[PDB]
RNA sequence: CCCAUAGUAGGCCUAAAAGCAGCCACCAAUUAAGAAAGCGUUCAAGCUCAACACAAAAAUCCCAAACAUAUA
RNA sequence: ACCUCGAUGUUGGAUCAGGACAUCCCGAUGGUGCAGCCGCUAUUAAAGGUUCGUUUGUUCAACGAUUAAAGUCCUACGUGAU
């Protein structure tokens, strides 16, 4: 998880989810794509 | 029934009650939910204390104030009681509480498709 | 900034400083090249002046110093003076500046200025800041004179440290911060090297004197196009790795390095150790030699001394493969020493022979073995060998459904293979 | 699975280009090259021939072969050994529309190659495009 | 999974679900997943009968079931 | 916490000031009076 | 502070009030407007010509086959004079009522592929379908006479 | 004309590929 | 020569006379280079500011790298840095005369085009890197086509026409109602409240 | 979301570079597919895509209490 | 150059430490060019801890030996009516 003010899907598998009050980019194939707002 | 007060919005989690014991590192900040779970009277007591004028009569007024978490009230206090003030907020009715007559009166606003699993 | 410069070359004729490998004309040419590299100004005038004693508050004997003073002060076009010396003490700088009414620069300051001007990456900026710290400490007097404002010993309050002394304290802390930052940079560069080290990429560090064609040679070897050699000096100011294939179909990382100049303070180049440690962590060192340049021997001495000061491993110092570039400029050049390859990067003449020689050197230096190995087809062993080693020839035995592959394999890969496919 | 190759009829040589890839899926390379040489004898010699081998899970061969390539065939028709470098301006041979028709007569007849379009236009257009891509001009 | 049979009457309506189920199950990817698994797309209300490798039968009457629901039940019973 | 540097209302970093509905209504009322003044001066 | 500053300078409170009062007020439209009230004809002619020319028509769902399997089926069909056709349902729907095919409406939904011919090789076509236990024969209408699959089987035999 | 639309589709695919080169 | 031309750090003939920082050259709407010329796309400056050689290099490198030379061309719509900005020595006390010329800038006013692009391309192909450059510019900026520029101008006109507010900054300032000219600036009589220093409020009517 | 056969491993270049190391050409078959926009392969193989079809953080301790709905 | 020149005593050190977290160690967690060991990076966490010495008046730095670590700061560069 890296903190980013602008969230970008870095591959087809990245998906956006608003959890615990903020947006997250989650990815299972490339976990390094994981971003937190 | 001060235990059964209701906060609008997310105040239960956002409203923070702050105090300082005086000793270093004695700054305590407890959310409304935590303070309510600890003391079932603190929320209303603090609200009244804040709203009362900030002079030397405030503590006497708070002495006149009586707070009870639940329906139970002491017998002497009950005998003292004179009038009951109307509740400031009218409690909305739940579906379980709505009568069938009211449900029938309220119209159906749309025809759901017959072949929808819902 | 648009500063016409008068070049002053002190020619030492006896005793220490009497170089036996270079001539004043060649040194003047090198200094002119340095200023032209610095760009934006040129040598309006040149003066080579004798100096029996090179170490003085005034580098020249009183007579020659007065002669130079007259010439410099009578020439109005001159805006600055570049004294072709390694480093000049603050007293000498102050006295010459006052006498000649101009700004005096030494080779140290000129190289520092070109670095500051053409440094792009933050790593380069930090390293040149470290290299500047000496020049700063030398120049605080002049730099903070106007801040000093002629106040001393009369104020009785505050930190007892004088203005000069507390400026020294501030510069001490500044240097400490810079050194801490370079330590962090060294750690980060180690992180970067980790992956290539684990994959056991053979690495060849290309070193040599400045403007030897190191970058051009790397471009020729790799076949890349984004690599841009320059006519200017100190063009390559960052250490970068470029992949290139050898005749044995082996990939090798050529590591480009900073150029080396003679007659410079060691600390200048040594301040780039944070990024030049990639040479220390190399597998082979390729020394490029602009044999066409008249000062080839002096450049050899300078580069060898610089490497020794950089403290590269002695085994790495040994086996340094020497290539003589720019041979086209010297028609009919015949290499004398053995184990030396003549090449012409621009014209790409001896590049094939150089590639073969450095391939052999890599095989010797990386503990890699060229051996024939029999594998079973359909067992993924062939694909594994392709991916984890450089295969050179696959002779298929159809009768046994197998194949003998001639592979240059490291010991680690060989062990992994023997365990994975018994 | 299906393995595609452009093996040259005479050049059935096991090993460098075929050995590894063929073995990876499980094969008898001797059998494969023997059958390919049988096909080479059946057809002219010394010419690339696309193949459509299907390595069955039972470890058996069904070699399917058809017409020679289009590029080499056109080069032979135009009398060229190596194709043009630019191929847009460089030209090394010319072929007539009649010759193109004649070669197409024996082209759209291979099952695997899918060239079974009844209209002559469908195939003549494709071969014309192939020639235009190559260093061959379409006469008249 | 062993065998799958889909029956429907196209001239009769309410067959879209079963037709799409057939087009999805017969998909070359699905059949290649288990070449042994045999489909029999008979046709003659609409129904789907799936016999699994363990001799277990699933019957989905797709008269009022969407193809998504039928396929989800089919996959759940595959997972078993 | 929550300090305004220097003096409120003068510096580069002033305490923010926000217009209330009351202030907006007052200004609009004055504007209406002045518009009527324009009309009565136009003749 | 200069008139032009690198930061948004604080406005005099009266200027702030002026800016607030003179803000753009969009026109409110009373009732929200939101809740107030070539190739196609080429294939039209193609479908009309197909219907007129073919004496027998059948349809199927050849969508579960591989590219090569579909190509092989097409080759087997071309071995006979029968021709397989693909058209979008979106434009096939009008044609049924256009050509007076009322019973054909609940037959072309989803993927649909036509098998138009004049000489029925239906016997060998069904034989070919048999070795592939899917891709059911779907109802068709020979010479303006709707035939179910049982009708096609009887006609074949 | 079938070929008109075929060429149109080819050009549209080219345009999409050019746009996607950077994406 | 489709690729964007190199811009020199300072004029070949350096200016000798230090000149004041007339910020009015940044203040207010732009009256020059406000329209397209030999191009269909551009970077519009929605605010005033000074462009340095660093900004020019950023623009040149980004646009040159990201453009297609055989199908796109770019052209500067802003002159090379000419206005000299002077800086005193670090830590110098106030007084002692004006500082020496340090850098050169080029002023840019709101509503001006900085770079203009054209060629066999549509907006979507260029808007990406044009927006990158605009975002990295020292003032608010936006990648705008001819169509989009006309659309935004027409939208501004439509808002001005149909605004339901009886009161407009233009009217109040011109009539000096409430005596607000005591608080306003003479420039405001022409800026109509849409400009504040170097900033242009586009939503402002 | 579904789906992807194929003139052919387009030529040249190279040991090989087959859509994809690089240069030229970029036509064309199918109802519908870039001589390929991305992964991937030493090269192939394989995976997709375009196509048909249906905002914030600092150092003593937060900082009125609270409140969304009774007619300007 | 805004308070203080009818005095607001000044750098280091001792003593006692209050506080912030932008965490050096200890806790929890995501990523990794995370095989393991060391690590690097980020989120959360300030309850607790954060060494002793040789020169040097030194804060620092260098060096020696350690440590889990020998954190960055604010406190009138905390604290001389101690
Ligand atoms: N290799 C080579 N370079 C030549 C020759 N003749 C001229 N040159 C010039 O040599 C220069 C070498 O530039 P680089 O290769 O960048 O220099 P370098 O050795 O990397 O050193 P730095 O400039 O300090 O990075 C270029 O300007 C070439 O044009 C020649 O025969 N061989
Ligand atoms: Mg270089
Ligand atoms: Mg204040
Ligand atoms: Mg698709
Ligand atoms: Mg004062
Ligand atoms: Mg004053
Ligand atoms: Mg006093
Ligand atoms: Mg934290
Ligand atoms: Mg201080
Ligand atoms: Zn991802």
């Amino acid at each position: 998880f890296k903190n980013k003010t602008v969230l970008k899907k870095r591959c087809k598998d990245c998906y956006l989810v608003k959890r615990r009050g903020r947006w997250y980019v989650y990815c299972k194939t490339h976990p390094r794509h994981k971003q937190r707002q | 029934n001060t235990r059964h007060i209701a906060f609008s919005g997310n105040k239960w989690e956002q409203k923070v009650y702050s105090s300082h014991t005086g000793y270093p590192g004695g700054f305590r900040q407890v959310t409304a939910a935590q303070l309510h779970l600890r003391d079932p009277v603190a929320i209303v007591k603090l609200a009244i204390y804040g709203m009362l004028p900030k002079n030397l009569h405030r503590r006497t007024m708070m002495e006149r104030l009586h707070l009870f978490p639940d329906e139970y009230i002491p017998e002497d206090i009950l005998k003292n009681l004179v009038e009951e003030l109307p509740q400031p907020r009218k409690i909305p009715k739940r579906l379980d509480e709505y009568t069938q007559e009211e449900i029938d009166a309220f119209p159906r606003l749309w025809t759901p498709p017959e072949d929808y699993r819902l | 900034g648009t500063q016409r410069v008068c070049l002053v070359h002190p020619d030492v004729k006896w005793g220490p400083g009497k170089s036996q490998m270079t001539r004043a004309e060649w040194q003047v040419a090198e200094a002119t090249a340095l200023v032209h590299t610095l760009d934006g100004w040129s040598v309006v005038q040149t003066m080579v002046v004798s100096t029996k004693t090179p170490d003085r508050k005034l580098i020249f004997g009183k007579g020659n110093f007065e002669h130079l003073t007259e010439k410099i002060r009578g020439s109005p076009d001159i805006t600055c003076v570049f004294l072709n010396v390694e480093r000049m003490a603050a007293p000498t700088k102050k006295e010459l500046e006052a006498a000649w009414g101009v700004e005096v620069f030494d080779r140290f300051t000129v190289v520092l200025h070109i670095f500051r001007c053409n440094a792009r990456t933050k790593e380069a900026r930090l390293q040149v800041a470290l290299a500047e710290m000496p020049l700063h400490r030398s120049n605080l007097k002049r730099d903070v004179a106007h801040l000093y404002r002629g106040v001393g010993s009369r104020y009785i309050m505050g930190s007892g440290e004088s203005f000069m002394q507390l400026q020294q304290r501030l510069l001490r802390e500044k240097e400490a911060k810079i050194r801490k930052a370079l330590d962090r940079l060294r750690k980060k560069r180690h992180l970067l090297r980790r992956q290539r080290t684990r994959r056991e990429f053979p690495v060849i560090s290309v070193v040599g004197y400045t403007n030897c064609g190191k970058t051009t040679l790397i471009k020729a070897l790799t076949g890349d196009a984004a690599i841009q050699p320059r006519d200017q000096l100190f063009a390559t100011l960052d250490v970068t790795a470029h992949a290139g294939t050898l005749p044995s179909r082996m990939t090798v990382l050529y590591v480009d390095t900073i150029g080396f100049l003679s007659q410079l303070p060691h600390g200048l180049i040594e301040s780039f150790s944070a990024t030049l440690e990639d040479v220390a962590h190399s597998d082979l060192i390729l020394h490029v030699r602009d044999v066409s340049h008249p000062e080839a021997e002096l450049q050899k001495c300078s580069v060898l001394s610089t490497l020794r000061g950089l403290q590269l491993p002695a085994p790495l110092l040994d086996s340094m493969v020497e290539v003589h570039n720019k041979v086209d400029l010297v028609p009919g050049y015949s290499p004398t020493e053995p184990n030396v390859v003549p090449v012409s990067a621009l014209r790409g003449h001896g590049l094939q022979e150089l590639k073969a020689e450095l391939d052999a050197a890599v095989l010797k230096a990386t503990g890699r073995q060229i051996l024939t190995l029999r594998v079973r087809l359909a067992g993924a062993q062939l694909s594994w060998l392709y991916k984890e080693a450089t295969v050179q020839e696959v002779d298929v035995i159809p009768e046994d459904g197998a194949a003998d592959v001639r592979v240059i394999i490291s010991n680690s890969a060989y062990g992994k293979f023997r365990k994975l496919f018994p | 699975g299906v393995i595609r190759a452009i093996v040259r009829a005479g050049l059935a040589m096991p090993g460098p280009p075929l050995g590894p890839v063929l073995g990876q899926r499980g094969v008898s390379i001797n059998q494969f090259c023997k059958e390919f040489n049988e096909r080479t004898k059946d057809i002219k010699e010394g010419i690339p021939l696309p193949t459509k081998i299907l390595v069955k899970p039972d470890r058996t061969f069904e070699i399917k072969i058809g017409q020679p390539t289009v590029s080499y065939f056109l080069k032979a028709a135009a009398g060229i050994e190596k194709g043009a470098r630019q191929t847009g301006k460089e030209v090394a041979g010319l072929v007539t529309l009649k010759h193109v028709y004649e070669i197409a007569r024996i082209k759209a007849q291979d099952e695997a190659f899918a060239l079974q379009d009844v209209p002559l236009s469908s195939v003549v257009r494709s071969i014309i495009g192939s020639a235009r891509s190559l260093g061959i001009r379409v006469v008249k | 999974v062993k065998q799958v049979r889909v029956q429907f009457c196209p001239f009769e309506k309410n067959v879209e679900s079963t037709r799409t189920f057939l087009q999805t199950v017969s998909s070359e990817k699905v059949r290649s997943t288990n070449l042994n698994c045999s489909v029999i797309a008979d046709v003659r209300e609409p129904c789907v009968d799936v016999l699994f490798g363990d001799g277990h039968r699933l019957i989905m009457r797709g008269a009022h079931l969407t193809a998504l629901e039928m396929l989800t039940a089919f996959a759940s019973h595959i997972r078993a | 916490r929550g300090r305004i540097p220097g003096r409120q209302w003068i510096g580069k970093h002033r305490r923010p000031r926000f217009v209330s509905l009351r202030a907006k209504q007052n200004m609009i009322r004055r504007l209406e009076i002045e518009a009527e003044n324009h009309y009565w001066l136009s003749m | 502070s200069k008139a032009v500053t690198r930061h948004r300078r604080v406005m005099h409170f009266q200027r702030q009030k002026l800016m607030a009062v003179t803000e753009y007020i969009p026109p409110k439209p009373a009732i929200h407007p939101s809740c107030l009230p070539g190739l196609i004809r080429l294939l039209r002619r193609e479908i009309a010509a197909v219907f007129q020319d073919n004496r027998m028509i059948a349809v199927c769902q050849n969508v579960a086959l591989s590219a090569e399997d579909k190509l092989l089926m097409r080759h087997q069909l071309r071995k006979h004079k029968i021709l397989m056709k693909v058209f979008p349902n979106q434009v096939l729907k009008p044609f049924l009522e256009d050509s007076k095919y009322q019973n054909l409406l609940p037959l072309f939904v989803g993927h649909n592929m036509l098998l138009v011919s004049e000489e029925p090789k239906v016997k060998e076509m069904v034989r070919i379908l048999r070795t592939v236990p899917f891709l059911p024969l779907l109802g068709g209408c020979i010479d303006d006479t709707i035939l179910s699959r049982q009708g096609f089987i009887n006609y074949s035999k | 004309s079938r070929e008109y639309w075929r060429r149109l589709r080819k050009q549209n695919i080219w345009r999409h590929n050019r746009l996607s080169k950077n994406k | 020569k489709p690729k964007l031309r190199f811009i020199e750090r300072a004029p070949l003939v350096p200016k000798v006379r230090r000149e004041p920082k007339n910020l009015s050259d940044i203040r207010g709407p732009s009256t020059e280079a406000t329209e397209f010329t030999e191009g269909n796309f551009a970077i519009l400056a929605l605010g005033g500011g000074y462009l340095h050689w660093g900004h020019f290099e950023m623009m040149r490198l980004t646009i040159n790298r990201s453009m297609d030379p055989k199908n796109m061309f770019a052209i500067w719509r802003v002159p090379a840095p000419f206005k000299p900005i002077t800086r005193k020595s670090v830590g110098h006390r106030m007084g002692g005369g004006k500082g020496a010329i340090d850098h050169y800038v080029t002023p840019v006013k709101a509503g001006r085009l900085v770079v203009e692009m054209g060629g066999r391309c549509e907006f979507e192909e260029v808007q990406g890197f044009l927006d990158q450059v605009a975002h990295k510019l020292p003032f608010a900026a936006k990648a705008v086509s001819r169509g989009t520029l006309e659309k935004m101008r027409k939208d501004q006109e439509e808002r001005e026409r149909n605004n339901q507010n009886p009161w407009t900054f233009e009217r109040i300032a011109t009539a000096n109602m409430l005596g607000i000219r005591k608080v306003l600036s003479p420039y405001d009589l022409t800026h109509k409240g849409k400009y504040w220093g170097k900033f242009y409020m586009p939503k402002r009517v």
